[PDB]
RNA sequence: AGGAGGUGAGGUUUU
RNA sequence: CCGGCCGGGAACUCAAAGGAGACUGCCAGUGAUAAACUGGAGGAAGGUGGGGAUGACGUCAAGUCAUCAUGGCCCUUACGACCAGGGCUACACACGUGCUACAAUGGCGCAUACAAAGAGAAGCGACCUCGCGAGAGCAAGCGGACCUCAUAAAGUGCGUCGUAGUCCGGAUUGGAGUCUGCAACUCGACUCCAUGAAGUCGGAAUCGCUAGUAAUCGUGGAUCAGAAUGCCACGGUGAAUAC
């Protein structure tokens, strides 16, 4: 515990914000909470369907979400039959009228979210960890990635010890801030405990 | 933080929500100073009558998501460790660590 | 310290003299930035003890300074386990900072009512050739005069 | 202390229960648990067993008691000493 | 002819109008005497003229705000040699040699975490 | 040069020798000087004896030393009979405005005292 | 004699609508003051890091809300109604009064 | 670069 | 109408947006024709121009099961739930971190200049009246480069004290009061009238600091109905020394 986060020091340079809306003193506390919750009752809902992202903004006193999602069809479904109700629980959670637009994350194995959900479900599936990291990093790294890191702590294996294990393939540099990195963690709740992960990737440097 | 804790605030804000007009006017009762002598210490008997979480001194500001009466904050309305854990993931717009 | 080398800084000169001696006695003499009150107890001293001597401040503030300059100063040398206190010949610069630090101390340890009188006196003292300063000065002289079998 | 013009603070019901035993006469001792209410004279020649924490320590209020807080007759912490 | 100069320091602002004239001395609608009790202000302010010898033939108004006594009289110093340059600019290779024409640059440090103070450590034991 | 019984100096001004009284401060001091019409640049001396007559009329209008000693003494033993948590701390020898007996506490406690 | 102020938390999101702005403006009508910067509301938060005891280890956020100011000379019919017309994007908030 | 002359807390334990 | 106030201006500070610039780029010398080192030419900054964030595989089975989540154990008419009072502020003591000081480079009285950075809608609270004073009343303005907080202080000039436990020191204590808060006893803050302890530069030993740094002087904010000498930032004066 001594590294910092590079997705909240990337934030004024390169990386955008999970929440683009604009309000004052007396709707901050409100606004956060309403996106906390919104944000729960999605990750909760949508947990079979690969999902990665969540936006939020708020212009004209109304709400407009957008989910980025490696299963369109299942989040959305026949014919509107799920984001429809997805958008009137919306509505009436924040009060205010609420629109609802979905993207698609092209080459899902370059996502650090959907990578850690996919090592988290393989843990509490049984998985074997040393075999999760190395086929994510093989196939993250084929893809056309410049550089994967992954790390795995907790109770491995059952043991009675926990401990920490990574692999790194190409190059992380974390110091870089130019640098496009992509960062996320999840947790496994086992039989044995609880397991983190983290992922790292690396897009190539930015110039502007 | 408890679910004891959460609904003694929320009972309180209830409380303090519904009686905020009536202790209000008591109090006005009270700093008048041009008022009847007995009127004004009736007002005093009857605002010690109503109940003690009615009153908005008695209600604390906690996390809305934790409940930790400690480090919260006003603005964002959560502590300090969830306003960094979010800060860090991009929920909060604006929010950047800087130096000068 | 270690490694460097380090390059002075300018020093302000003072206005109502002109010179730089001046300037560092009072930035020597000065406590809490109290530059203005500094400048205003020594430009008072330096008129007592020009009016009293018959000479001008900066000259008498020189032949002050001289009759306290030393030229010699004991140091350890520790060649091995041994508290061998070897003396060696001082830099006027330093000559002259130990001067005035000596100036301020016996002014700050005389008895009188006044700084700007304590100071003066010390200067009149200093140019007669009497004092703690020049008392610190020939204890200093002692010490490395028998201390002169160390090379 | 106290604001002079909003007066002095009592309860209710030690003041009921103060003003009933006034006309009443039983002078048995009474049992409160508000040491935070002021004497009034129409309290004196009555006992009045205050809570303190733990029981309920008796006080007779005389004269020399009447705008001084009635909790400050009842020691709050056992010390004697070490 | 009217000219123009402005100097800065710490967290002060200076700017300085130069006119043909017999050396009078204007500053906020004052006087440099009633201005800066402290005379070595008065050096300072007056050091370039007394470097090179325009005293009693430039009449000069200052506006100033920001810092203290010594801000403001680096900042005017320093927007007085920026005008004399403009003025002559035969004189910015005497003055660079005494130190007029480089800026200050020295700034208050930021107060950090855990310190006191900019650079005061909290004491020490075991 | 004597006034409410005691002495008092002559070398001082006014203002600083009323106050060696107990019960007179600088605001009572500045306060009799003015009712009397005296300065606050003038001592003791260099007086005539009606203006330190009129000082000593107008000084009777308040309570000193044999009056305000019986009055705090009246009272501290008044709150002792009484038995309130002050009197109590009075006894014991301890604030009694309320502070802390854990530490720092030498003006009440007295020297400092070992096992 | 109508004015209008922007704030946001972006120079480049709010430089745009401002643009977008003036170009209604200059569009249905003339006579524009133009962009204004006003002081930027620099409001820091300082947090501790750790759940447990450690003093020294803190975070120091900050936020900088940019503002900016739209006079209008001639507000036409046609130009009001184009202002309330058109929409800005999530971030910035536009309050227009007249004076 | 080769040859010659010296040259270190005087002591200070256990875990 | 003496106040940028009112016509007026895009010149200036300044408010922010986009750019230039500082990169060993040149000159001379040394260096193994190199890297590299010393000086100076210009230049606002010369060698990382200053400061800050950013803290490599890892140790300390280091800390947090009381931010939170959670494997396992534990009670489920109580280790759960509600209320009143008290306690978390006790006290023969020992320790750390800081404040006030021990005094003339000063205390006190009058007069008078120069700032920066921030907060404000259950809020900031002008002007005026009253109270010596904390503050009370009517009541504007401001969601804020507009209005309020909010007079900056140290500083300077003119006087007094004249080396004393002092016109230093304000501890403690008594009385009378103000504000918030249903409710200031055990325990809030502040004002006035008095009281005016110990202390006169501090032992072994030890702490921080290499420049706008140390030292010193004020200001603001978070927390908060009210309650910091603490914490986080801001500026004013401003060093000595480094063989
Ligand atoms: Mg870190
Ligand atoms: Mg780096
Ligand atoms: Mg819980
Ligand atoms: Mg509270
Ligand atoms: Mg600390
Ligand atoms: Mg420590
Ligand atoms: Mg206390
Ligand atoms: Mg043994
Ligand atoms: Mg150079
Ligand atoms: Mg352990
Ligand atoms: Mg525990
Ligand atoms: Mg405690
Ligand atoms: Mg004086
Ligand atoms: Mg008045
Ligand atoms: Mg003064
Ligand atoms: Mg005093
Ligand atoms: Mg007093
Ligand atoms: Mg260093
Ligand atoms: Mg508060
Ligand atoms: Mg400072």
């Amino acid at each position: 515990g001594q590294k910092v986060h590079p997705n909240g020091i990337r934030l004024g340079i390169v990386k955008p914000w999970n929440s683009t809306w604009f309000a004052n003193t007396k709707e901050f506390a409100d606004n956060l909470d309403s996106d906390f919750k919104v944000r729960q009752y999605l990750t909760k809902e949508l947990a079979k369907a690969s999902v990665s992202r969540i936006v939020i903004e708020r212009p004209a006193k109304s709400i407009r979400v957008t989910i980025h999602t490696a299963r369109p069809g299942i989040v959305i479904g026949k014919k509107g039959e799920d984001v429809e109700k997805l958008r009137k629980v919306v509505a009436d959670i924040a009060g205010v009228p609420a629109q609802i637009n979905i993207a698609e994350v092209r080459k899902p194995e370059l996502d650090a979210k959907l990578v850690a959900d996919s090592i988290t479900s393989q843990l509490e599936r049984r998985v074997m960890f040393r075999r999760a990291m190395k086929r994510a990093v093989q196939n993250a790294m084929r893809l056309g990635a410049k550089g994967i890191k992954v790390e795995v702590s907790g109770r491995l294996g059952g043991a009675e010890i926990a401990r920490t294990e990574w692999y790194r393939e190409g190059r992380v540099p974390l110091h870089t801030l130019r640098a496009d990195i992509d960062y996320n963690t999840s947790e496994a709740h086992t039989t044995y405990g609880v397991i983190g992960v983290k992922v790292w990737i690396f897009k190539g440097e930015i110039l502007g | 933080a408890k679910q004891s804790m959460k609904a003694r605030e929320v009972k309180r804000v209830a409380l303090a929500d519904k009686y905020f007009a009536k202790r209000a006017e008591l109090k006005a009762i009270i700093s008048d100073v041009n008022a009847s002598d007995e009127d004004r210490w009736n007002a005093v008997l009857k605002l010690q009558t109503l109940p003690r979480d009615s009153s908005p001194s008695r209600q604390r500001n906690r996390c809305r998501q934790t409940g930790r009466p400690h480090g919260f904050l006003r603005k964002f309305g959560l502590s300090r460790i969830k306003v960094r854990e979010a800060a860090m993931r991009g929920e909060i717009p604006g929010l950047k660590k800087a130096s000068w | 310290p270690r490694r460097r080398v380090i390059g002075q800084r300018k020093i302000l000169p003072d206005p109502k003299f002109g010179s730089e001696l001046l300037a560092k006695f009072v930035n020597i003499l000065m406590v809490d930035g109290k530059k203005s009150t500094a400048e205003s107890i020594v430009y008072s001293a330096l008129e007592t003890l020009a009016q009293r001597s018959g000479k001008s401040e900066l000259e008498a503030f020189e032949v002050a300074l001289e009759n306290v300059r030393p030229t010699v100063e004991v140091k350890s040398r520790r060649v091995g386990g041994s508290t061998y206190q070897v003396p060696v010949e001082v830099r006027p610069v330093r000559r002259n900072a130990l001067a005035m630090r000596w100036i301020v101390e016996a002014a700050r340890k005389r008895g009188d009512k006044s700084m700007a009188l304590r100071l003066a006196n010390e200067l009149s003292d200093a140019a007669e050739n009497k004092g703690t300063a020049v008392k610190k000065r020939e204890d200093v002289h002692r010490m490395a005069e028998a201390n002169k079998a160390f090379a | 202390p106290r604001s002079l013009k909003k007066g002095p603070f009592i309860d209710l019901h030690l003041l009921k229960k103060v003003e009933k035993a006034v006309e009443s006469g039983d002078k048995k001792p009474l049992r409160t648990w508000s040491r935070r209410s002021t004497i009034f004279p129409n309290m004196i020649g009555l006992t009045i067993a205050v809570h303190n924490g733990r029981q309920h320590v008796p006080v007779f209020v005389t004269d020399e008691m009447v705008g001084h807080k009635l909790g400050e007759f009842a020691p709050t912490r056992t010390y004697r000493g070490h | 002819n009217q000219y123009y100069g402005t100097g800065r320091r710490k967290s002060s602002a200076a700017r300085v109008f130069i006119k043909p004239g017999n050396g009078k001395i204007v500053i906020n609608q004052r006087s440099l005497e009633q201005y800066f009790g402290r005379e070595t202000a008065r050096m300072v302010v007056r050091q370039p003229l007394e470097l090179v010898d325009m005293v009693e033939k430039l009449d000069l108004y200052i506006t100033v705000k920001g810092g203290g006594i010594s801000g403001q009289a680096g900042a005017i110093r320093h927007g007085i040699t920026r005008a004399l340059m403009e003025y002559d600019e035969s004189l910015r290779s005497e003055l660079r040699k005494a130190g007029f024409v480089t800026r200050d640059a020295r700034q208050v440090e930021r107060k950090k975490v855990g310190l006191r103070k900019a650079r005061r450590r909290p004491q020490f034991s075991k | 040069a004597r006034i409410a019984g005691i002495n008092i100096p002559d070398h001082k001004h006014a203002v600083i020798a009323l106050t060696s009284i107990y019960g007179v401060g600088k605001t009572r001091s500045k306060a009799i000087l003015a009712a009397a019409g005296i300065a606050e640049d003038v001592k003791i001396s260099e007086l005539s004896e009606g203006q330190i007559d009129t000082l000593r009329d107008e000084v009777a209008k308040f309570v000193v030393e044999g009056d305000l000693r019986r009055e705090i003494s009246m009272s501290i033993k008044r709150l002792m009979d009484l038995g309130c948590y002050r009197g109590l701390r009075h006894r014991r020898g301890l604030p009694v405005r309320g502070q802390r007996t854990k530490t720092n506490a030498r003006t009440r406690k007295g020297p400092r005292k070992p096992i | 004699r109508i004015r209008i102020r922007l704030k946001a938390f972006d120079h480049r999101l709010i430089d745009q609508a401002t643009a977008e702005i003036v170009e209604t403006a200059k569009r249905t009508g003339a006579q524009v003051r133009g962009p204004i910067p006003l002081p930027t509301r620099k409001e820091r938060f300082t947090v501790l890091i750790s759940p447990h005891v450690n003093k020294d280890a803190r975070d120091q956020y900050e936020i900088r809300t940019h503002l900016r100011l739209v006079d209008i000379v001639e507000p036409t019919e046609k130009t009001v109604d184009a202002l309330m017309r058109l929409d800005l994007a999530a971030g910035v908030d536009v309050q227009i009064s007249l004076g």
